[PDB]
């Protein structure tokens, strides 16, 4: 088996930028390399393959060089939509290897996060069980805090977290944070507030309600 | 047009065994070699090995020979991956791609795929989700809470696809019951929450659920 | 029957006839491919001239493309378009 | 462009119709010149499914065909010859 | 059914020059090879050469290189062989015969020849006969006598070839004074010299003669 | 060139007789060599190619054989309508050469000639001549002889004879003497009479007329 090791393994770069990512063979293999672009959630995509011919329909923004050992994938503008995991494939002998990936993500200007808190539903509170979600739409950079309070008093260990995937249009992030409780917690306290802390907010956002108040 | 559609993923215990089947259309099956790759959650991808739809001859990545087979149907005109004695490591989505048109010289690329179809190599049962709505209390927050569900995936689309700018359907996080769970939110104009219905499409086909859950404010007898 | 004189001897007259020719023949640089068809059938030069000191040329030809499926083994296997030379008129000319 | 399929089912082994040399056929009749000096017989040709299989007569037939025959100096004249023709081609190995 | 019909002869100088005809019919003129074959009267038989009538090249005796010439007309159907500088020794009866159809060898036999032309090399004058009749159960013989005619031949036939049977026409004579006389006779019931009429028919074409004489008791 | 030379150059042979004739080339010709037969006024035709391919239409009767420089052509049982000569070709070589020829005749029994005296026309005497015709009919042997007499003086070289080709069914021949004279001298003279003299017949056979009766 041929070992095709790429570096970096990530890298940011800003709209309009040159991009290159470089794949290593652990041994000759001419010009028998490929190049593919997998984006969040589908099949990889085919961009380049003999080391330099660009797959039809694809952006002249990407091409390829190298020969031997020594291949580069070039992005001359890097856009938005360019947000992706980036894999080299050699094709000289069998097995056919890819190397370990390399993620893309977009560089862009700072955004503060619009916050909205969801108190649980009715149907929910039922079944025993409430959940509350706060959500943290459309910022940047991805580093945020959330941190919930259940009448002022810091709560921990009860939530989940979850990030979606960088925007392909935006370059935006955002964030769910599910806090649980029982049905019985819930009903003993009556204010429930997330804080937000990121870099786009010069002090945290709080966002609250009351139990049973619109 | 050219289309892989695979099918046949789903929950298996170790140990167990399943078939895989990718159905070609939009061209001729037999003349284009059928490969299959896999890609472990998070993980890489790797190239299982290859079938020729010709003559019906497989090639097979070393580590993949003792539990892996291929074969074909050429009159319906599909692939098959089998593969027993499984293990978690063999939890992955699992590929079948299509070799390409030449030109000059043969380059042996992945011209086509198919969406790909999720194994998981697990002993817990199927569970379907519940879903509760996310209430909209200028632009508006509403989504819909899909929770406590197994195993992946869960679809989730609003007011059958004519809704799409605007929403953010997060990844599943997964619960200390080992159950999953996720939201999925849209953004909309706050002036449009009377006139506008709001209905999220939940598919859970693990378990034959799909779900239309309506959300819209909710009406309280107090307010702050 | 018989085949009378006048008509054998117009059929076998210098002309363009299907001829079946080795793929790996016309290509001697492609010899780690499988071809399927191995040969393909091509208009070539023909029959017989009026003495023996002629033979039937080629003096007119064109390019004709044909679907090849190319096999090497172990790697792959797919179809794709070749290029093959035909003969659309002969003369008969001195060796 | 011709399509695979099509160019594999006309490529394949079966009778074709072949231009061959009279003297070949009949190496004893040594000082004549024949006009014409080749004829059309259906012979096997084409390829197999793959390198180690060869195409090959299994039934064949004659046909007679007049051709003329010329001593150079002394006549000319036309009569009848026969030559052997195939029917039926099989791929066999070599 | 396949014929070759000869025409030309006749009456040449010596030093002089003539064409002979060779028409042939009834099969494919081009398929097979023409040969030309000569008699002298009375003798043997010499071939004179062939020609290929496919592609128009002869092929002479040698003795025959110089003065004798072949040639074709395709679209006739025709060979043609062409004569000069006679001498005596060149009047002979001159015959053309195709080559045969081969089964699995060539064998350079004559299959169909020509019915013959004489050729008369002479630089006497033609002269045309005078026709007398020979007069007349038993038999009866009556005929005619085709005296004084220059050169050969003179055909007989008697009712314009309906009576063969019991007739003789008797070679030519030369008389002394150089001129052909002959004489055919046929013989008869004698009770038919009542009923029947005898008509003898002389051709002497060199002369351009064509006589019916009726024979009567 | 090749001499071909043929034996014997002519002769006799009654019906049912197997006759042979032999061709001798002047050099080796292989096999070959062909056979032809020509009749009085005919083309010649062939019998045989290749020393003995019998050609198609001919009697069975007829083969040859031999190689070399020797050949040899078998009537096996002649037939009447054999009367012929026979030639040889040989096909070796450029030029194509043939035998001299070798006539057959048949023999058959002894007929007399049936006789027959014709008097010059009266068209012919117009014109200042007279022709005597003498006819002896269908006769076996070919030897003959015939005399003529004007007023019993025995003629001498006036007269001309023709003798016919065997007859081809029935072997005869038949022969004319013409007595060519002045229309003058024709009449001085009262009795023209033609003598025959034949080996069928015991005592000469005299056909006479008697002029202007």
């Amino acid at each position: 088996d041929i070992q095709m090791t790429q570096s970096p393994s990530s890298l940011s770069a800003s709209v309009g930028d040159r991009v290159t990512i470089t794949c290593s063979a652990s041994q000759d293999i001419s010009n028998y390399l490929n190049w593919y672009q997998q984006k969040p959630g589908k099949a990889p995509k085919v961009l380049i393959y003999f080391t330099d011919d660009l797959h039809s329909g694809v952006p002249s923004r990407f091409s390829g060089s190298g020969s031997g050992t020594d291949f580069t994938l070039t992005i001359s503008s890097l856009q938005p939509e360019d947000f992706a995991t980036y894999y080299c494939q050699q094709y000289s002998t069998v097995p056919w290897t890819f190397g370990q990936g390399t993620k893309v993500e977009i560089k862009r200007t700072v955004a503060a996060p619009s916050v909205f808190i969801f108190p649980p539903s009715d149907e929910q509170l039922k079944s025993g069980t409430a959940s509350v979600v706060c959500l943290l739409n459309n910022f940047y950079p991805r580093e945020a805090k959330v941190q919930w309070k259940v009448d002022n008093a810091l709560q921990s260990g009860n939530s989940q977290e979850s990030v979606t995937e960088q925007d392909s249009k935006d370059s935006t992030y955002s964030l769910s944070s599910t806090l649980t409780l029982s049905k019985a917690d819930y009903e003993k306290h009556k204010v429930y507030a997330c804080e937000v802390t990121h870099q786009g907010l010069s002090s945290p956002v709080t966002k609250s309600f009351n139990r049973g108040e619109c | 047009e050219v289309q892989l559609v695979e099918s046949g993923g789903g929950l298996v215990q170790p140990g167990g065994s399943l078939r895989l089947s990718c159905a070609a259309s939009g061209y001729d099956f037999d003349n284009y070699g059928m490969n299959w790759v896999r890609q472990a959650p998070g993980k890489g991808l790797e190239w299982v090995g290859w079938i020729n739809t010709y003559t019906g001859e497989p090639t097979y990545a070393a580590d993949f020979k003792r539990r892996f087979t291929f074969s074909l149907d050429t009159s319906k005109s599909t692939a098959y991956l089998q593969m027993n004695s499984l293990r978690a490591e063999d939890t992955a989505v699992y590929y079948c791609a299509k070799y390409p048109h030449y030109y000059g010289s043969s380059h042996w690329y992945f011209d086509v795929w198919g969406q790909g179809t999720l194994v998981t190599v697990s002993s817990a049962s199927t569970k379907g989700p519940s879903v509760f709505p996310l209430a909209p209390s200028g632009t508006a927050a509403l989504g819909c809470l899909v929770k406590d569900y197994f195993p992946e995936p869960v679809t989730v689309s609003w007011n059958s696809g004519a809704l799409t700018s605007g929403v953010h359907t997060f990844p599943a996080v997964l619960q200390s019951s080992g159950l999953y769970s996720l939201s999925s939110v849209v953004t909309v104009p706050s002036s449009s929450l009377g006139t506008q219905t709001y209905i999220c499409n939940v598919n859970h086909k693990p378990s034959n659920t799909k779900v239309d859950k309506k959300v819209e404010p909710k009406s309280c007898d107090k307010t702050h | 029957e018989v085949v009378k004189f006048m008509d054998v001897y117009q059929r076998s007259y210098c002309h363009p006839i299907e001829t079946l020719v080795d793929i790996f023949q016309e290509y001697p640089d492609e010899i780690e491919y499988i071809f399927k068809p191995s040969c393909v059938p091509l208009m070539r030069c023909g029959g017989c001239c009026n003495d023996e000191g002629l033979e039937c040329v080629p003096t007119e030809e064109s390019n004709i493309t044909m679907q090849i499926m190319r096999i090497k083994p172990h790697q792959g296997q797919h179809i794709g378009e070749m290029s093959f030379l035909q003969h659309n008129k002969c003369e008969c000319r001195p060796k």
